[PDB]
């Protein structure tokens, strides 16, 4: 896992670094890393079949899954671009790339693995602290986490298989996975009783995350059955390196939570409009007196009245671009509800977007 | 008839003249005036009048006659247009749109005129303020006014900060009868006494306003600002026990600025008009036999 895309060969075929993929950009166009240059450089749609879209998928922790794939123009700026070539008689695609300058059909590729981003059209959803109701649909990636039938933390999800939600809601001695029991698409928490259960199979932990400054708070469950998609339930895609992250970005928080500091859990699903906080805004001096680690994300207002709460704890982080949405924080810990000055803070899944493709790909 | 005049002219061309800040103003009655005297022995730039008839004003008796005078920063000299939101009028000075009124611009030469620069909030000089250290021919003028009560402090508790370790604020002790400053203590990441305060930052930089002691207003027709910034973090000392006294500092005094009001070696100075009761009264004008 951790050994995956380090610039240092680990076994003897050297696979780990000839087959660090990633994606790139709000259009998903396909990067490959190149051990020559210590560089990502896109790839050409000239010569390119579905079938070497397989491959690229499964290596890139996704496993079979495949949505769709085609030819965008160049927007990067990049000036190489990995060629392919047939001629080659293996079947590996990696060993069939190599640099070119241009590729002839003036297009790079752009893959989706999985169908996500996409939910049922809602007019009104503000139902945090401080709105309106809500309606079905909207937030299909939306899963609750719960420890002996009762709700204890939020979980989005980006996989059939796959839950994303905190650490510290695993924390010990919640490390077993036999305790913890996920609910997918239900609004109500008054019907996430009766055979709705999807349970846990294996807990998965940062290793480098600290509960003093609780940096590095990331947690992923995997479940038995992988969750068969419809209109109720959709993933959501996992955001790539690239995206120019305006500031003030209108963004959509979920979850749970309390609808006031040391209150009660909220009956229904709750999800209201934030906006992004610059990090060098929240680490001065003044709102968090350097707490703020680069792992991590400050998002709402400064005035208050619209914020996470406890059991808002796990919940997505995301925003449209694109009419696709992306999973960009985690509700890590959050300094009272609803107050000004003390604003929802979340850990930033950006820096650890490679690290679950390292746990996916161990475990698939 | 057997009665002196307004000496209307002898007031204008004073060389004292405050600053929008603290513009002054004087009443004119039973006296005689003459505005074509007044045209000719003062340099007079524009003289309009709103909603009243400048051939009218010869000759015609009025109740009473007010004026107001105070030297005009050259950065803002758009502000004066009616029905504006600049700093001068929605902070210094609010024009009566509504009473016949007329504008008049005056100038006197700057190798006489010495400005004067004044405070007219009353809490604003309880809490440090004394003078404005500013240079010759300098005008000074208020950004934004903040309206407080009697109860207000910008000092904290030093009982509460004697166990704030991290972020305690500079503490003193309130005059008597008054409210100590809003603060409370938290917690939060090995911070085990993190403390902090309403208007922490600069009060029109505060997010949250209504936490926030220190109100904003707006100027009205015959009232002056309320207040100015006064951060509170700088006002006292640090470790500052109950026998030092709630002062802050020159520093912390904020949202206001200056400029001069020289034009080709000429200090400029707004004057406005306003007449009450025509043809009324006995404060009558000898522009006419």
């Amino acid at each position: 896992p951790s050994n995956w895309c380090d610039g240092v060969s680990h076994c003897p075929g050297g696979e780990d670094e000839n087959r660090c993929v990633r994606l790139y950009g709000p259009n998903f166009i396909l990067q490959v890393y190149s051990s020559q240059r210590k560089s990502w450089h896109p790839v050409c749609q000239d010569d390119w079949n579905e079938n070497y879209g397989r491959a690229a998928c499964r290596d890139m922790g996704y496993k079979n899954n495949f949505y769709s794939s085609q030819g965008i123009v160049d927007d990067s700026g990049s000036t190489s671009f990995m060629k392919l070539n047939t001629s080659a008689g293996n079947v590996d695609i990696y060993k069939k790339l190599y640099h070119s300058d241009a590729c002839s059909s003036k297009a790079v590729v752009s893959l989706r693995c999985i169908a996500c981003g996409v939910n049922l059209n809602s007019s009104r959803q503000s139902r945090i602290v401080g709105g309106e109701s809500a309606l079905p649909g909207a937030w299909p990636w939306q899963v609750s986490l719960h420890v002996q039938n009762v709700h204890v933390c939020g979980g989005s999800i980006i996989t059939p298989e796959w839950i994303v939600t905190a650490a510290h809601c695993v924390e010990k001695p919640l490390n077993n996975p036999w305790h913890w029991t996920a609910f997918a698409g239900i609004l109500r928490q008054s019907f996430m009783f009766y055979g709705a259960g999807y349970q846990v199979e294996k807990v998965i932990s940062h290793p480098n995350y600290d509960s003093k400054t609780k940096n590095n708070d990331i947690a992923l469950m995997k479940l038995q059955k992988p969750l068969t998609f419809n209109d109720l339930v959709k993933p959501v895609c996992l955001p790539n390196p690239g995206m120019m992250l305006q500031p003030e970005q209108l963004c959509w928080i979920s979850g749970w939570g309390a609808t006031e500091e040391k209150g009660k859990t909220s009956e229904v699903l709750n999800a209201a409009k934030v906006l992004l906080i610059e990090t060098q805004r929240c680490n001065s001096r003044y709102v968090y007196d350097n707490l703020i680690t680069p792992a991590m994300i400050c998002a709402g207002f400064l005035q208050g009245n619209v914020d996470s709460c406890q059991g808002d704890a796990g919940g997505p982080l995301v925003t449209s671009k694109n009419n696709i949405w992306w999973l960009i924080g985690d509700t890590s810990w959050g300094s009272g509800c609803a107050k000004a000055y003390r604003p929802g803070v979340y850990g930033n899944v950006m820096v650890f977007t490679d690290w679950i493709y390292r746990q996916m790909r161990a475990d698939g | 008839p057997d009665l002196p005049d307004c000496d209307i002219d002898k007031w204008l061309n004073n060389f004292n003249v405050p600053s929008p800040l603290n513009w002054e103003r004087k009443i004119f009655s039973n006296c005689n005036f003459n505005l074509s005297t007044l045209l000719r022995l003062v340099h007079t730039d524009s003289f309009s009048c709103n909603n009243f008839d400048e051939s009218k004003i010869y000759g015609s008796c009025f109740k009473s006659i007010v004026l107001d005078k105070f030297a005009i920063p050259n950065s803002r000299r758009s502000d004066l247009q009616l029905g504006s939101s600049g700093f001068l009028q929605s902070s210094n000075y609010k024009i009566d749109t509504t009473s016949s009124s007329c504008q008049l611009y005056y100038s006197l030469p700057a190798i006489n005129v010495t400005i004067n620069n004044y405070n007219p909030s009353s809490w604003n000089r309880r809490y440090g303020f004394n003078n404005f250290n500013l240079s010759s021919h300098s005008v000074v003028y208020s950004r934004y006014c903040f309206s407080v009560n009697n109860t207000f402090c910008p000092c904290a508790k030093p009982s509460f900060a004697s166990s704030c370790k991290s972020h305690k604020p500079p503490s003193a002790s309130c005059p008597i009868g008054t409210n100590y400053r809003s603060c409370e203590s938290t917690t939060v990441l090995d911070h085990t006494d993190w403390c902090r305060c309403s208007c922490l930052p600069d009060p029109i930089t505060a997010y949250d306003p209504r936490s926030c002691s220190q109100k904003k207003s707006l100027v009205g027709v015959g009232e002056h600002c309320a207040g100015f910034g006064v951060d509170e973090e700088k006002c006292g000392v640090l470790d500052g026990s109950y026998n030092v006294s709630c002062l802050c500092s020159t520093d912390a005094f904020l949202g206001w600025s200056y400029d001069t009001c020289v034009s080709n070696n000429r200090c400029n100075i707004f004057s406005n008009f306003i007449l009450n009761g025509i043809n009324s009264g006995t404060t009558c004008s000898n522009d006419l036999l």
